[PDB]
């Protein structure tokens, strides 16, 4: 939900009777989850010896697929699928049924969740990925656009980055919406961007070394132009085509399935073994963070 | 009457109904948090300069 | 039914946010005074012959916003003209409304000023304005961090071999040695400045808002809120306001 746009000036006489409003409804979002999947599969040969630096091959098999799931996860979320699913328009189903892909099984195709960019305020799609080349809309209350395609003029065409001023053109889209975000995720192969602020064509805060022996070369605090002070943050499973501007608790991870224990059939010396999840991702607001991308400059 | 059970031929969907509702409109209101109040009787006040 | 208990307590918070929202825009906007009256307060006769008899057919009335109570100097209309600069102070030699010139900047983009903005102050120094706060949209914030280090050339801001970055300036130093504060305002427009104090403007209310219910006549259940105020300048030359123009 958010307030009316209808600031204006208005303006009433003193003698007139109250006159209907202009009101306008709620704004409801829909999110679908995904399922993540890690097999296993070990004769019982293998499993019954005894490795030279571990123990049993089916443990340590496990455990090793036990955190790659961990590791899809991270990479997923910070995505930008489109959220892939069969359904559409079904979800105040309240007046009937949807039989459309009832007379279906298996066959049916395989369900996404809206990863960071699907949620955000994106401008478009590209099948089944968000698509880059293409501002995003502005939010109907306010006039800030969260999804903001990097301009990079300053820089040259040799190196790429994203920007050194569309940083904070991004601080002053969400003070503008009023978000609260004062984080800024992103990927290790651009830290340099944010710690080379320099190549600004003589100017803007350019460097300087009083001859000591202490070389960092680094930043990770920001603070912009209205006071928003933001700390960077890396991850090393961020992609490196755009930058997130974000807050936790802006943020949750729905989990409907959690990873427990599955025995499966053995068929003859297989002793094969399954792990499975399900989760989802929520946003609060579309518009209560950012996400810079990346392209060339002139 | 699904054979296969799946998530797509249930005639359930019980959906989940989210506690809250998110809000940015900010009422900063800088300026009229400095000015200050005075109280008048008359639709019409004057000043001399 | 079930999920969606009520609607209505929800929709007067939000008009009661709303109501107060329009308000810090109002006194910003610029609009002109309105009102179906003139000169009737030295005639010492009645308060006004020709507007009597009228119930309610009378057309709304509007408050001299920021730039009307100021020396604006025109009126464009139902708003204060942006383009043509204010009276000369007859008293001093001081022009508090002025419009930027624009000389950096290129007319490639609009570019308010950037530059020359002592003058303002100068003018105000002229009119013995005690101004200190410089209310300004956040669209145009970065160019008073600019004016930091940029200066088109080498004036080299430095690390000290440090991770904080700051870059932000809310502090000014006139020349004249008058010490100003930068404010930023969300409701405030992207084409104007203001250079002002907070004693110099007082907030009249005459009727603060109160909700009250009205008549039903059916299942309407119709509620209404309502706010009578003004707004008050001690002397129009004691503010300024800098218009943007790029040519």
């Amino acid at each position: 939900d958010a307030l009316a746009s209808v600031d204006g000036n208005n303006a009433h006489v003193e003698g007139s009777r109250a006159e209907d409003g202009e009101m306008k409804p709620t704004v409801i979002k829909s999110n679908v989850t995904q399922i993540l999947r890690k097999v296993v599969r070990v004769s019982d040969t293998a499993n019954t010896t005894a490795n030279y630096g571990r123990g049993r091959e089916l443990m340590y098999q496990l455990e090793k697929k036990g955190k790659e799931i961990k590791r899809d996860l991270e990479k997923i979320l910070l995505s930008g699928q489109a959220r892939t699913d069969v359904l559409a328009d079904q979800y105040l189903t309240n007046s009937a049924a949807d039989p459309a892909v009832a007379g279906l099984n298996d066959t049916h195709a395989a369900r996404k969740t809206g990863a960071f960019q699907f949620l955000c305020a994106h401008g478009g799609l590209a099948g089944g990925v968000v698509d880059k080349t293409k501002n995003g809309p502005a939010d109907p209350d306010t006039g800030a656009v969260t999804v903001k395609v990097a301009q990079n003029a300053s820089n040259p065409t040799t190196n790429i980055g994203f920007d050194e001023a569309d940083i904070f053109d991004m601080t002053l889209q969400l003070y503008t919406a009023g978000s609260e975000a004062d984080i800024i995720m992103i990927n290790p192969a651009h830290a340099k961007i944010f710690a080379g602020l320099q190549e600004n064509t003589q100017g803007s805060r350019k460097r300087i070394f009083e001859n000591t022996k202490q070389f960092i070369y680094e930043v990770n605090s920001i603070t912009d132009p209205l006071g928003q002070s933001y700390k960077i943050i890396v991850n090393r499973w961020m992609p490196t085509d755009a930058v997130y501007f974000f807050r936790s608790a802006d943020w949750t991870q729905m989990v409907l399935r959690a990873p427990k224990r599955t025995e499966l059939a053995k068929d003859g010396s297989y002793e094969k073994w399954m792990i499975e999840m399900e989760v989802g991702l929520r946003h609060r607001n579309p518009y209560a963070s950012g996400v810079l991308f990346t392209a060339a400059g002139k | 009457n699904p054979t296969l059970f799946v998530s797509y031929d249930q005639n359930g969907k019980k959906l989940s109904f989210a506690n809250w509702i998110s809000v940015l409109s900010p009422q900063d209101t800088p300026f009229v948090s400095m000015t200050g109040k005075e109280s008048i009787n008359q639709t019409i006040f004057s000043w001399q300069t």
